[PDB]
RNA sequence: GUUUUCGGAACUGAGGCCAUGAUUAAGAGGGACGGCCGGGGGCAUUCGUAUUGCGCCGCUAGAGGUGAAAUUCUUGGACCGGCGCAAGACGGACCAGAGCGAAAGCAUUUGCCAAGAAUGUUUUCAUUAAUCAAGAACGAAAGUCGGAGGUUCGAAGACGAUCAGAUACCGUCGUAGUUCCGACCAUAAACGAUGCCGACUGGCGAUGCGGCGGCGUUAUUCCCAUGACCCGCCGGGCAGCUUCCGGGAAACCAAAGUCUUUGGGUUCCGGGGGGAGUAUGGUUGCAAAGCUGAAACUUAAAGGAAUUGACGGAAGGGCACCACC
RNA sequence: UAAAGUUGCUGCAGUUAAAAAGCUCGUAGUUGGAUCUUGGGAGCGGCCGUCCCCUGCUCGGCGCCGGCCCGAAGCGUUUACUUUGAAAAAA
């Protein structure tokens, strides 16, 4: 059954803390305890180890991601930007 | 006007109308006896054909598919026929 | 040109021999019956410069596809995932024509 | 008009009134089925069977030269898809406009394309399911209709 | 969509008498409108009809006198004893002496009057005047 | 006792025979395919002046702003001219009673991604449809919650005028906001104040997209074929003009027509004016609020279209020393 | 209660008077294209009106020379609709 009506991983924290808090906190908490799909080996085992750690747990392979979520969309538009200055100094 | 005769309508103002609005449906396309230069044998091709046809021996390609009429290629003689 | 390849792989999975995984589609490029090997882009590099390598000895082409092992799974049609593939007979496909 | 859409458009096909097999068609009932039978094999949907059949053979209509039509003739040989070519091609444009989706999650605009073609899979299934044609459990799931093709 | 086939066709050539043409086209030809026109030819208030039966719901030219001056369609098909057949006829025609209301039986289609005479009566379908 | 012909019940093999069994392919619908089309959508990229600010150079005493001024800037060099730089907005003219989109809405370039109408169709399926309580997606602006950014503009606020007073209009600053990203909100005169689907009922000249036909002209040039014009026809698309179709209280409407000659199908929704979209209950939301939604009491009118007057710090003509010059 | 076609099924209204949800999707609900047997015959009245026929497969007397005629009993897609009859307290 659905055993909360609004308070998903954020139950824990029972009446503590002030609900905008607890409300803003469990987007966070329920990205950096998600599993990824590891994009080298396809299963769905990437699993932050430490903050900014994120570890596969079948190919046993490390990336250094984002605090809370596996890729910053800070770090995606860093990646493509330079992509594309890399294509244009060497032409 | 308001008499008419629309058990006989002139052909000139049948041909003018659209196929489903004629008296009796009928269709605008045909096909054709296609005879490329390069070659001597004859295919049936439809004159809407909306799909690349070639010759045998890949000899030469015969129609482009446009919006209407497939655009045969110059050179080749076509013979339009009907049943 | 790619949604060729989908029609082409899912005309093979229906019609063709076909071997899925890695150390089935080994032995087949060794027993020469392979004709075409298909390599997800996310095969390990090790894995895919081997393959590619036996290919070379076997005289059959490769041909690396564009997605991942996941999608190309779903390619052929499986809910599973699959890194490397191998044609031994299209059947009625023209896969190996391209 | 469309069904979904505000279109109100006349165009389509009509064919003519006679019925009977043209005067320059020079293929029988059976060899005409046996160019159906190999452009089925080699992978083609019924629809397109007919198209380049009468551009390149040159047959008005399959229903007249033989007494059957393509996909009549097709299940008789046991060379037809299992599910409909129709509802086939809704689902493999369903799993395209929603891998489109996945990255581009601000397009709106295909989010409400999805549900006019998602709505439009309920419809021919549950038309499909009275005809007996597909089973009665059958369901169209979004997650395992990528497998479809 | 088309729902009701009579119904177009009667609305199609009221509107054409309104406005004087000699002939109309009605686009669906089903057993029931030719049925219907039978009984309207019968009493003088259309001409002589032609059916261009094609391959499909065929088509029918309606040759149009100036004696018609309204047919319509009563929808749904309501039922009709031979008690209440009186009082459909008392508003539903202009006056006790034209008009007719047609309606189907198990005899066949035919107007109120000669279903007085077979004694049975069946869903309404229209009526001319 | 027994086995059977015998009547019944059931099963199982080989047949024979049937004119051996599939209506049509909707000016219903879906789907495929073809060449197009479009400020449709998304992401990325590019360009443009302008505005503000800064640096430097020039020459200078005012510059701004207004009905008129002041607040404000200014020899600590303002404004103005030149050359640069940075930032964030915006996408002028082209731009139309043109297009696209379910509506809200949509306009620099180029690329990518998925979608779509209409047209063409001797393709396929064969009634799969229409409208829809419950339910769901989207939904301008403002507003809300987080980040980023903050040029311009600018609620609030401050001030200068005006005024009997102005806590307003006008002027100078200027916060939130305006911009982007990610979540909320679900309302607008969200308007065509006009549900959707279908049929029928006058013309006329245009216009947009697709298709078909046709003299001639002009481009490649080397003509056919393609473009650009030119003349038509077809489909549907935004519209217009016209009229005794017909309707309407009329204004007006080819729909607001085919309605006492009253019935094509189907949703929503109104019942004198107020009280009142209020109270209360429920529900949604972070809030603002949204949705649902009375009664007591009060009242003889409120209202619509049109007419004639009077009036106008409305306009156009004209007049008078009981008007002015 | 009629008047009230001011509760409108018959029979209202919704451009501006009260009024069409911002828009689309959508399940119940409602509504659904066309298509499968007409004609011929005997009789009667002045081409027209009316009648009958296009029913199949146990028992008996106008009987007659296994067959035929006739009478009765049984069976022959299903509803809606319509016609008939029954059964249907009086006041």
């Amino acid at each position: 059954a659905k055993r909360t009506k609004k308070v998903g991983i954020v139950g824990k924290y029972g009446t503590r803390y002030g609900a905008s808090l607890r409300k803003m906190v469990k987007k966070i908490e329920i990205s950096q305890h998600a599993k990824y799909t590891c994009s080298f080996c396809g299963k769905t085992k990437m699993k932050r180890r430490a903050v900014g750690i994120w570890h596969c747990g079948s190919c046993m392979k490390t990336v250094a991601g984002g605090a809370w979520t596996y890729n910053t969309t800070s770090a995606v538009t860093v990646k493509s930007a330079i992509r594309r200055l890399k294509e244009l100094k060497d032409q | 006007p308001l008499a008419k005769d629309l058990l006989h309508p002139s052909p000139e103002e049948e041909k003018r109308k659209h196929k489903k609005k004629r008296l009796v449906q009928s269709p605008n396309s045909y096909f054709m006896d296609v005879k490329c230069p390069g070659c001597y044998k004859i295919t049936t091709v439809f004159s809407h054909a909306q799909t690349v046809v070639l010759c045998v021996g890949c000899s030469t390609v015969l129609c482009q598919p446009t919006g209407g009429k497939a655009r045969l290629t110059e050179g080749c003689s076509f013979r339009r026929k009907q049943h | 040109s790619l949604e060729s390849i989908n029609s082409r792989l899912q005309l093979v999975m229906k019609s063709g021999k076909y071997v899925l995984g890695y150390k089935q589609s080994l032995k087949m490029i060794r027993q020469g019956k392979a004709k075409l090997v298909i390599l997800a882009n996310n095969c390990p590099a090790l894995r895919k410069s081997e393959i590619e390598y036996y290919a070379m000895l076997a005289k059959t082409g490769v041909h690396h596809y564009s997605g991942n092992n996941i999608e190309l799974g779903t390619a052929c049609g499986k809910y599973y995932r699959v890194c490397t593939l191998s044609i031994i007979d299209p059947g009625d496909s023209d896969i190996i024509r391209s | 008009g469309r069904m979904h859409a505000p279109g109100k458009g006349l165009s389509q096909s009509a064919l003519p009134y006679r019925r009977s097999v043209p005067t320059w068609l020079k293929l029988t009932s059976d060899d005409v089925k046996e160019q159906i039978y190999k452009l089925a094999k080699k992978g083609l949907t019924p629809s397109q069977i007919g198209v380049i059949l009468r551009d390149s053979h040159g047959v008005a209509q399959v229903r007249f030269v033989t007494g059957n039509k393509i996909l009549r003739i097709l299940k008789s040989k046991g060379l037809a898809p299992d599910l409909p070519e129709d509802l086939y091609h809704l689902i493999k444009k369903a799993v395209a406009v929603r891998k489109h989706l996945e990255r581009n999650r601000k397009d709106k605009d295909a989010k409400f394309r999805l549900i006019l073609i998602e709505s439009r899979i309920h419809r021919l299934a549950r038309y499909y399911k009275t005809k007996r044609v597909l089973p009665p459990n059958w369901k169209y799931e979004s997650s395992t209709a990528s497998a479809l093709v | 969509v088309r729902m009701n086939v009579l119904a177009d066709a009667l609305k199609s050539i009221n509107n054409a008498e309104k406005r004087g043409k000699r002939q109309v086209l009605i686009r669906p030809c089903s057993k029931v409108i030719v049925r219907f026109l039978t009984v309207m030819m019968k009493h003088g208030y259309i001409g002589e009809f032609e059916i261009i039966d094609d391959h499909r719901a065929g088509k029918i030219v309606v040759n149009l006198t100036g004696r018609l001056n309204k047919c319509g369609v009563i929808s749904p098909r309501f039922d009709v004893q031979l008690k209440d057949l009186e009082k459909w006829q008392n508003n539903l025609l202009p006056s006790r002496q034209f008009g007719f209301i047609v309606l189907t039986t198990s005899a066949g289609i035919m107007d109120h009057e000669e279903a007085r005479r077979k004694h049975t009566g069946g869903k309404i379908l229209g009526f001319f005047f």
